[PDB]
Order: structure tokens, then sequence, then C-alpha cells
């Protein structure tokens, strides 16, 4: 913004269209290439956390009170397509 | 692997003239890292010495 | 009426209260801790502390 | 509190039956000729929730299980400061944490809630 | 000569047994059990 | 299980203590330290604390490989086009 850049920056008009030209050229080298395989990455993405998810499943254990599946059988149960909830 | 479930590997091995010294002239058979006490707990290890 | 009023309330999950963490949040201190030993013993315990005053969760290990 | 009866010949337990012309209720066995005459027209009891106050249970000889807790609280009869003091032994879930004292010498239970 | 006897899994549900023989009298912290 | 030391025998926790006794001494609390020295019921009771996450371990590995794998099986041919879809 107009006063954000002459009040808070103090930017010239060197450091402007140099900040211009390097936001342009670093958010056209973000995009994904073609070609890549997403599906495993997101399969390992989710799947490589669930396995140490066991370890502080039972924290919710700590609370007797609060008997409500989370963790792995409740990943386990959405997974399935459960129709018979715990 | 010693008494307490601290078990490594020979990682390099050095000649006598490489080794810290004493000022009596004693040489450590051999050296561990101190990165391995805290998280294990295994004081009994630190006692035994 | 007074006793039936009280017993159709929720159980209040309160939590031990301390001063030491940062929340990420609004980096109000209230924030209650719980710690165990739920990582494989050759690791040391984990905690999980959470916001009582915004709502965020983390966790040290 | 409805009570069983039995029949005074087979041991039996007695049925109800009416009767119209005198319109009373009677006890007959099935197996023999036996009928005798209700005293009440209460019959039978089907209660839901059980309103009934912790029992320490079975008390005899309960002075010598050595596994068995003491304490120096003073009886109220006998005035002995030696006795034995238990939890209530019925296994209700929502049952309260209210002691029960059996004394030793005069065998006698009260409880640490003194309630008027 | 009655001095030791053999305890199962199961005798054990009706016995007091007093851990040190010290603490049958009437650093860690060891507390002198009430009974 | 997320609950102190429960009564295993009937009314107690371990044969030192006597029927209907609720201190925390005797219900799983270790008020020495690693330096100090542990008592042995306080023993006992740690010990049982460690059985219960080297039992996680030992069969959790087994159950996550198995949805690790459902998981990647389900989603092995999913590919970025030149179309962007």
């Amino acid at each position: 913004a107009t006063r954000r850049v002459l009040q808070e920056y103090r930017l010239t008009k060197q450091a402007f269209d140099w900040v211009l030209s390097n936001i342009e050229a670093q958010f056209l080298r973000s995009v994904v290439h073609p070609g890549e395989m997403v599906g495993v990455l997101a399969a390992q993405s989710i799947g490589e956390p669930a396995t140490q998810m066991t370890l502080n499943t039972f924290h919710f254990a700590g609370v007797a009170s609060k008997k409500v599946t989370s963790g792995v059988p409740r990943l386990k149960e959405i997974l399935n397509v459960a129709k018979n909830m715990k | 692997a010693s008494r307490h479930g601290q078990k490594g590997t020979i990682g390099i091995t050095y000649r006598r003239e490489d080794m810290p010294f004493t000022a009596e002239g004693i040489v450590p058979d051999l050296i561990i890292n101190p990165h391995a006490i805290p998280s294990r707990m295994t004081v009994a290890h630190l006692i035994e010495c | 009426a007074k006793q039936n009023l009280y017993n159709a309330q929720g159980a209040t999950i309160e939590r031990s209260v301390t001063d030491r963490f940062t929340c990420g949040k609004c980096k109000e201190k209230k924030v209650s801790y719980y710690q165990l030993q739920t990582r494989s013993a050759d690791e040391p315990l984990t905690t999980f502390c959470t916001c009582e005053a915004c709502g965020n969760r983390w966790k040290f290990s | 509190m409805t009570t069983f009866r039995f029949c005074r010949d087979c041991n039996n337990m007695l049925y109800p039956r009416e009767d119209k012309e005198n319109n009373r209720l009677l006890f007959e066995c099935r197996t023999c000729s036996y009928v005798e005459e209700a005293g009440s027209p209460l019959v039978y009891r089907h209660e839901l929730i059980t309103n009934i106050g912790e029992t320490a249970g079975v008390v005899q000889d309960i002075g010598s299980d050595p596994t068995l807790p003491r304490s120096d609280r003073e009886c109220p009869k006998c005035h002995s400061r030696e006795n034995v003091f238990f939890q209530s032994q019925q296994r209700r879930k929502d049952t309260s944490m209210v002691l029960f004292f059996v004394c030793l010498s005069c065998s006698h239970i009260f409880t640490s809630d003194q309630k008027n | 000569e009655g001095l030791v006897e053999y305890i199962d899994a199961e005798e054990e549900e009706s016995i007091l047994i007093a851990m040190q023989p010290e603490d049958l009298e009437p650093k860690r912290i060891r507390v002198s059990h009430h009974a | 299980e997320g609950k102190r030391i429960a009564f295993g025998f009937v009314d107690r926790t371990l044969p030192h203590f006597s029927k209907d006794d609720y201190s925390p001494e005797s219900k799983g609390f270790v008020e020495n330290s690693y330096l100090r020295g542990l008592t042995p019921q306080e023993f006992f009771f740690h010990a049982m604390g460690g059985r219960e996450g080297l039992i996680d371990t030992a069969v959790k590995t087994a159950e996550t490989g198995y949805i690790q794998r459902r998981l990647v099986k389900a989603l092995e041919d999913i590919m970025v086009h030149y179309d962007n879809t």
C-alpha cells in the first residue's frame, strides 16, 4: 500500500523496481511441474505420521470420562467407512 | 555394550599419541559421547563409573 | 429444580495451570500441559501444551 | 413386600385365586385340595430402582481378618477405642466413600457420617 | 521347624508381609507402614 | 491405562498394604529420584508403566504398516498433467 511504502519502508524508485521484479521472478518458479506423481506423495505424507500416531493416541486415555474414539481406531473407522461407530 | 542399555559401534581408532591425556600420563581405552546421558537417564552408568 | 439444573451440566475438563510456555496464537502464558511416556522408550517423554485462552495446541519431544 | 407362601401339604408355592360369590382372595395349591384365606390384597410387588442404604455385609468374626485396617475412634456404646473399619462391601458403581466401623468388644456397627 | 513357609499366588490374598525386618518394630524416603 | 494403579488383588494393590488404602504412596506415586533411588513398590509400579509403552511400540508397528500399505496402493496412480488438472 502507498502509505506503507512511503512511510514504513521508504523505498526509492530503484528499490521498488527491484522488489517488483524479484517478486514476479520468485512467484513464477513456484508452480508445480507437470509429471509429478502427487498421489504417492500425498499417501506418504498422510501415512508417515500415522505410524508415529500410535504413541500419543492414548493421551485421551488419560481422561476416563472422555472415552471417545480417536487415534488409530478412529482413522481405521474413517477409512473403512464403518456403518456402526463406537 | 555396557550393562545399562548403552550400546554402539566403533567409528574410528586412534593411536596413543592423538589420545587426550591426563597430567599423570593415563589414556582412555575408549571415548563415548555425552549426548547419550540426558534422554536415557542412565544415572546408574555414572554411579557405576 | 436447582439440583436438576446442576445435574444437567457436562464434565468440565479443568487442566493443570502453569506459566512457563508461551502460546503462538495469543501469546498468553496461561497454557495448560500434559506430559507422558508415549513415544518409544528410545526417546524421552512427550509433552503436549494447549492454550486455555485461545485454543492453540502443540507438542514438544 | 410380597412373600412366597408354600402349601402345607407338598411344600409347593400357593397360587392366587378369586372367589366371586363372596368376592374374596384365596391361595390354592395346584396339586392338592388345600385352600387358605388371603390376609391382604398385596400378592406381588415389582420395584424398579433400589433406594437401599449401603450395608457392611457379613460381620460375624470380622475382627480376625488381619488384612483389615484399624482406627482409634471411640465406641458410642461401650466406650472402647479399638475397632475395625472398612468401606461399603456392596460393589455398586456409584457408592460413596462412607466408612463403616465395627467395634472390637461389643461388635457394634456405626458410620463416620453422623447425619441428623 | 515352622520358621519359613511356602506361599503361592492365592493364599497371598489373605496375609500381611513386612518387607524389611526392621519395619516390624514399633538417602531415600522410606515410610513407616501403619500395620 | 490413564488411571492410577488399580486393585489387582481384592481391595488392595500389593500384599504389604491394608484393605481399602487410598494414600498416594500406595497407588503408584514415586517421591524419590533417579539420583536417590527407588523403593521396591514404586519400582514395581514404574515397571508396569514402562511395559505399557513397550507393548505399544511392538504391536502398533504392524498395524500402522498395514494402514500405510493400503493408503499407498489406493493413491498410486495420480499424476499432474500438462492441462494442470
